[PDB]
């Protein structure tokens, strides 16, 4: 038996990466908003979608 | 490290003048070749391990370097050699997409030569492996893109040599 | 995190079946708003500082006691922390709008927000009012069509606090 | 006896690293006097070779 | 982990009121976490003084 | 440039450029002709745009030309014209580059202390850049004015 | 507890002011939404046992481990405990919805639940899944307008556990 | 509170499996040792007062400062509580030996005991010495095999306290 | 972590006692089984891949839902994580058998494992089934006595998870 | 070796060799003669071990020398047998050193990605080293066979 | 950092050859000297404090000016540094004697030490004299057979510093 | 970190002498000057921003090439480095003035400064002209008595640069 517990969170593993997910986490990793390149890339993604 | 755009912007900022017709023409030359560079980037990205493997087979496998007493004689040293070839291929692709050789100097040639002296790495065999990698890359990407890759590869070779 | 596409893919992958009509309808709806949402995200990215300025002005005009002695925003440090929190809320609302999902808000904002604001003594109702003020300012800045999309995620944040 | 300028090359023997790790292996750094004995011990235990050390101040 | 169960309420230490004359003072999970969960079983009997 | 950011981010994770980054460079190079056309258009408008930005700034912020203002005086106008010219050139450099890094490096990193040295108010900067943006977007097409708006609003936000 | 009207009353009491236009606007908003709240509350009261039934069935179908041997819900006792917890969640979410404030959820439900579950060994992820199941089950019953109102309180419970 | 039989029942229930040869082997081993357990338990029950008297005498002889003024066992009530605690330890060791499991020791004895003694000011090391005193006293009465059996539970109490 | 020698040393250190005849009996008993333990550990090290493969085959045959969509083995990534956990359990059972004490199993494996799996969504019962499959595989390769010894530690892991 | 690992461990804590470490080194140097016997017997019969090691490897896995296989061709099969010779020599070095650190430093660190560049199947490597272990343990007595086979099982696990 | 065993392994691996009879004889020599090497190392570990005591005393006796003001060791800091240098040198000499090879002196002692002293201005003559003072004494404690072995390593350190 | 009072202590340490009358005289001189030293420090720290203001203004009036493109000061970043270098020169001159010794200039400023400016394309002559233009304003502001001591440090900075 366990003498102690630390608790359980809600884990969020990554299955695969999407273009939108990659761009948004790229912005969030640097803790910033979007530069024109990322904006144009997202526009092109929504065009090709 | 800088692109062609970065270089021309730096030059015209040093001069202090707006981008004239000549600078715009060089920028158009860079953007027109963009699709070719991106296609070659696709090809290198998809088949990078195949290219490195072919280069190692043609340049390194049955030379005495892989024999005992040779610089590649170890599982660790052989793996490190293949890892270095991966470095060269990836950063050559970076230089092609940048259309500039500054990133090769700053990222790859900064302290590499005397590091190879200290570790005992042979320069000439490394240059031979880079040349073989250049041949394999040209064969995979066709003549037009191979011509561009050749500049970055022999830049690496001159940096080693 | 997730986005709308990842949520749809996982919904149809856990079942083991191809995209049905509802899947294509959801994907079409998400893709249709994509250019409007990208335009809104660009406008907010270029103009975050303004939105924070008028939103904070409206909040502190509606509740002066916050910026007077004894208020949680009475100090240069606490005022700066307040406007910094406003910038967090704006940026994460933009991220969620672009993602089409609220997973990033649960994962990276709401997880630990109540504990933080209760430990620091920050008024949660006044924070909800500030988020609402950013909602009106952003809606005025990016247009009504993008205003609704951004207000969805602002309302998500507001209901997460209260 | 304040600062040491140390040029050192630390190779890798435990594995092969995929990242750049070129400046991590060969580098020149300024180290304080009180720290230099420990830093030299760490470099020598890592298997690295101390190429040179000089007195700056 | 390396010690027996604490003298604690089965539903956590934040579920123990302060033993004062009046008031019903409990710890809060949000004002300051200060939370210790323990694997207290269904049959565990507390030691009372 | 966009390619510079993509290469830096690719090195950061130590792998070749992702399909998302590759498509970003695709869209960047495919839009090169339009961006160069916009930057060239910004050039023929030299004195026009500079002066409408200047007098709009004077109307919006009379304190600058009022007595006691930091820009008060005829000699200050000569520096005003070339400062607005510098910022316009940086905007064009960013337009061709596709990112605001030339603007950040040449005119934003250290501008705050620089105008503190000259005792220059940052609100004057934001109002001047907003006047420039108004004039330039008015001259340019709506689709292109939207793309130039990011650069001008970045200039305004970074100046304050 | 505290609801929206008492919330306005309390903030104006702490500030020591008579009601202004903003307070009357908030009160009018609550009065506008109240009839919809009453309809939804009556609907949920009618279909409480049903909603619990489909939500629990959906959760145990998505996560069959819980009900199978070695699962946290595997016993008559533990299954009944799960259903009791879900009934509590539904009832207090209905109280919060009808009140227009989430304070009752903080006090009666959320203040102590994480530590209780962590000590008991309950999977909090599966419990959030059960709450989401109740949300999407009750949305179809109360109607879209009432579903939007009930969703914020179900999201509040889910975020409080997470 | 689970004995060996209940432990096997639980390890087979959590798997959802029916009983097989290995479970029957374990229960047969317990049934084999049951006669030794019952004889030892009866001997300890008949001689419980003598064991407590002998062990308390040995402990207070080895540590006379306990029953002298200034010692934690100095008053009639504190001496009574000390021998009462020794009665707890003996009785629960008898229960654990008869059950064949140490669950009752984590379950009814050692849970929160350190905190209780630390609040009361009771010496922990001296209590462990008294538990040993009971162990050596009980081994002689119960014989070699029953002493080897009861020693694991007495050492369990000692290690849990120490 | 501790082995049998360290366990005896601790149980005599807390009591402030030198080794008596029983302590030397336990130490001699452990030293008697040392060569058998080393042989079993070497054999299991030689055959670890075979054991993991065939045990995973048995588990996924008896639990087909794990590898189907919605199961917690349904991808190559998720399957690979499962087989890595299987390698964990076999390695730590070998460590515990070589030490002769279950302290490493509680310290480095069992502590926090249920909470981690609850957070991830891993089914604990299927993990126990995989561990029992490990036991069945390992017994044949290690022989009778080594199978009894290693089955003790597999049972300890199963009961810790169960 | 055992001495080298003990010295490294002591140097890690900046201390002298512990009584346990002195004891382990004493046990290593005491039985060094038997390790020399084992290494000499393995070295003397190297060509046999290699030849029939290739024999069971190729009969157990005909696909390797089948067309399309990694070992097809006289040169490639010769390199196969030379790799087996390398690993037998490494095993003898490990026998002499008293531990597997020569195997680590020569032929284990980076073996996977090296044989990835070589297309070499690692199950084939495992089967080859298992055949080598069977033969070598067969030539040696059981008391020797156990410790000799431990090194081979180590190598097989490394390749697997 | 290589011993004699690893030294012959490397010198034979670099040429790609198997061990020869001469290699086996050279291994036999080290295996024979191992016991006396271990005994010498044990005595040195025993008396290391004493050899440091006497080495510092003798060094500061034959050269007076170091401890006195203006001396290379004139400070408690520099005194501790010098005695620490003797301690490290002696420990590494013991390491080299156990390993039977001087590679460890190159790879952890002479690695950057010589130019460190050159930049610091440490007198090489005084260091060398300290090394003779250390070895002439340590030889007496370790015995003549071990004295001649320690001599080569101490002389190697001297020649490296020289 | 060299100071005149600390310099005296260091000299008497390295020579191993006690306090002498000359040391007391120079310490008295330092302590007597210290009050005006602090007054000069306070006056400069009052006006260091302004001193930099006019120093940079005079530098860019006399050598205007630096401001327009093709000058080393044509960038917001390079302008920042330009004014920061002047601020550093003034601040370290004040630090030396309070310290009463020029050794801090050699330690923290001058060493490697020639090489750094020549490597980075920095013009030495314009830097020295700026140091002179800052000399004049500092000397005018502090007054002749403070200016005599303050200008020496500026001369030594220039001489090291020249
Ligand atoms: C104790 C730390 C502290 C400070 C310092 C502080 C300053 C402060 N000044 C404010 C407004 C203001 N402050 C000023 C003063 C400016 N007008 C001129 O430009 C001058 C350059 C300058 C004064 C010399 C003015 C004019 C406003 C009104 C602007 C508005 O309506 O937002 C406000 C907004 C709320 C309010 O007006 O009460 C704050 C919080 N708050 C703090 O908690
Ligand atoms: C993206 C996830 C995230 C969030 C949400 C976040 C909020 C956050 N706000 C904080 C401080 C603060 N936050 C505020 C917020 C203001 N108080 C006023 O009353 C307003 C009602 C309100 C905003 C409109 C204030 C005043 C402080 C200072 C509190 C203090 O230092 O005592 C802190 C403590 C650390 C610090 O002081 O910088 C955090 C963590 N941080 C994060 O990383
Ligand atoms: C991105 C820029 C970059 C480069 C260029 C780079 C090269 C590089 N190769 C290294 C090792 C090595 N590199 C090689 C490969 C060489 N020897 C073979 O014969 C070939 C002729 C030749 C390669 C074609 C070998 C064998 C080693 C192992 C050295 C040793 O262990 O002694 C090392 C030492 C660090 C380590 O082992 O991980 C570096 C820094 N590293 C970098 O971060
Ligand atoms: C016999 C030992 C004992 C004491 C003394 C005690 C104090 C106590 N005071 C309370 C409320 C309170 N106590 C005070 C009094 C304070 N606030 C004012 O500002 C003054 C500065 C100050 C009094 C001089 C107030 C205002 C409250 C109401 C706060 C609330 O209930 O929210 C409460 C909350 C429960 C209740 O109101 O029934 C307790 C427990 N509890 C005990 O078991
Ligand atoms: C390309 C990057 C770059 C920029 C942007 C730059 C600006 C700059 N403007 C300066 C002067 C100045 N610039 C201004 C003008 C501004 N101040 C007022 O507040 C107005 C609101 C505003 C006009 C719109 C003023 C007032 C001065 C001080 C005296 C003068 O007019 O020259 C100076 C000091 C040297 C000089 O007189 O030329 C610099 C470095 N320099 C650069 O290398
Ligand atoms: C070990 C103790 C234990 C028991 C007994 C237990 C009962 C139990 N019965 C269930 C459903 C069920 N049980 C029955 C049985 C009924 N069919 C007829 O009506 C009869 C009156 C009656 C049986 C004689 C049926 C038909 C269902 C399916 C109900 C549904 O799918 O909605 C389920 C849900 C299974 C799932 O969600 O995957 C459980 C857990 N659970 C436990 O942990
Ligand atoms: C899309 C990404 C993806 C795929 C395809 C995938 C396949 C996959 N097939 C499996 C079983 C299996 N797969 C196959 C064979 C099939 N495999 C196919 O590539 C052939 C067309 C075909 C035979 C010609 C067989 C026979 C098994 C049974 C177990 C075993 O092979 O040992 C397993 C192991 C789990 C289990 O035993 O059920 C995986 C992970 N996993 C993935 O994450
Ligand atoms: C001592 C450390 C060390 C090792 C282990 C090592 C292995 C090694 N084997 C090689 C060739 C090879 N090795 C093999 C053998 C493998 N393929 C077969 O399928 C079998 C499964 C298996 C042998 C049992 C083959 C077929 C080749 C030819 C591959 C080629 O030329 O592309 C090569 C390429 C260079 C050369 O042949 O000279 C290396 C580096 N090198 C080292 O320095
Ligand atoms: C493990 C291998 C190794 C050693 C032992 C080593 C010693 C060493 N001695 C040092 C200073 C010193 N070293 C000495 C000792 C010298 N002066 C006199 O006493 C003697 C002639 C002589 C003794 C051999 C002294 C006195 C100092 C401090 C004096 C100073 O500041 O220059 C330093 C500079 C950094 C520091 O002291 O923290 C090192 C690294 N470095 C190494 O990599
Ligand atoms: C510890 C004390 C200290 C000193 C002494 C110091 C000098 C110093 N000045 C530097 C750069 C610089 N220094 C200047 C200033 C010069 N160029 C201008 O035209 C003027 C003629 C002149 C100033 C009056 C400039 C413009 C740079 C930027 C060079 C570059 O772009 O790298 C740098 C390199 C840092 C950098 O490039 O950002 C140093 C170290 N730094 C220090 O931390």
């Amino acid at each position: 038996p366990i003498k102690g517990t630390s608790g359980s969170n809600i884990a969020r593993p990554r299955f695969y990466n999407t273009v939108m997910v990659e761009t948004i986490e790229g912005a969030n990793a640097e803790e910033r908003y979007f530069n024109p390149g990322e904006l144009s890339s997202m526009a092109g993604f929504f065009n090709d979608a | 490290m800088q692109d062609v755009i970065g270089k021309v912007i730096a030059e015209y900022d040093t001069k202090g003048k707006y981008l004239d017709a000549a600078a715009l023409d060089l920028l158009r030359s860079y953007f027109d070749s963009g699709d070719l560079r991106l296609k070659a980037a696709q090809a290198i990205t998809a088949n990078a391990e195949v290219i490195v493997r072919a280069a190692s087979a043609k340049a390194l496998h049955y030379t005495p370097v892989t024999k005992p007493g040779g610089n590649m004689y170890y599982a660790r040293r052989y793996a490190s050699c293949i890892r270095d070839l991966d470095y060269f291929l990836r950063y050559a692709t970076y230089a092609m997409l940048a259309d500039n050789t500054t990133l090769l100097d700053e990222y790859v040639l900064k302290g590499l030569t005397e590091t190879y002296r200290a570790l005992g790495v042979p320069l000439d065999i490394s240059v031979r492996a880079i040349n073989a990698l250049k041949e394999v890359v040209a064969g995979q990407v066709g003549p037009k893109a191979g011509q561009e890759m050749a500049k970055y590869f022999d830049h690496l070779a001159k940096g080693l040599g | 995190m997730q986005d709308a596409i990842t949520s749809v893919i996982n919904t149809y992958d856990v079942q083991g079946k191809y995209f049905d009509t509802s899947a294509f309808d959801k994907l079409k709806a998400y893709y249709a708003t994509g250019e409007l949402r990208v335009r809104a995200a660009g406008t907010i990215s270029a103009n975050a500082a303004t939105i924070i300025k008028e939103a904070s002005a409206k909040l502190f005009s509606n509740q002066p006691d916050l910026v007077r002695p004894g208020g949680n925003a009475y100090t240069t440090r606490r005022y700066a922390a307040c406007v910094r929190d406003m910038d967090y809320f704006l940026r994460y609302a933009t991220y969620a709008m672009l993602a089409g999902d609220t997973s990033i808000l649960d994962e990276r904002v709401l997880n630990g927000l109540k504990e933080t604001y209760n430990s620091l003594g920050v008024p949660i109702s006044s924070t909800v009012q500030g988020i609402q003020a950013m909602k009106e300012v952003t809606g005025s800045l990016v247009g009504s069509g993008a205003a609704k999309e951004m207000g969805v995620y602002f309302d998500y944040l507001s209901s997460g606090l209260s | 006896t304040r600062l040491f300028k140390v040029t050192a090359l630390i190779p890798s023997y435990k594995k092969v690293r995929g990242g750049r790790e070129l400046q991590n292996t060969y580098f020149t750094k300024l180290v304080e006097y009180d720290r230099w004995f420990a830093e030299q011990q760490r470099i020598q235990k890592q298997g690295g070779k101390i190429l040179s050390v000089k007195m700056v101040a | 982990y390396v010690k027996p169960l604490p003298n604690q309420h089965p539903y956590g230490s934040g579920n123990d009121p302060l033993e004062i004359q009046f008031g019903a003072i409990f710890k809060s999970e949000t004002k300051a976490p200060s939370a210790r969960p323990a694997p207290i079983g269904k049959d565990v009997q507390r030691i009372l003084i | 440039s966009v390619v510079t950011k993509a290469i830096v981010s690719a090195d950061a994770e130590a792998r070749y450029l992702s399909p998302g980054e590759l498509d970003r460079i695709r869209g960047f190079v495919s839009s090169g002709e339009r961006r160069l056309r916009v930057a060239q258009t910004l050039t023929e408008s030299r004195e026009r745009i500079i002066k409408q930005a200047g007098d709009q700034l004077f109307q919006k912020r009379p304190d600058l030309v009022s007595p006691g203002g930091n820009a008060y005086g005829a000699e200050r106008t000569a520096s005003c014209l070339r400062d607005l010219d510098y910022y316009l050139r940086l905007v064009t450099f960013g337009i061709v580059a596709g990112d605001v890094t030339p603007i950040e490096e040449i005119g934003v990193i250290g501008v705050k202390e620089m105008y503190r040295n000259l005792e220059v108010p940052l609100p004057g900067m934001v109002e001047a850049v907003k006047a420039m943006k108004s004039v330039a977007t008015g001259l340019l097409s709506g689709d292109d004015s939207a793309e130039v708006g990011y650069y001008f609003d970045y200039l305004a936000g970074a100046l304050a």
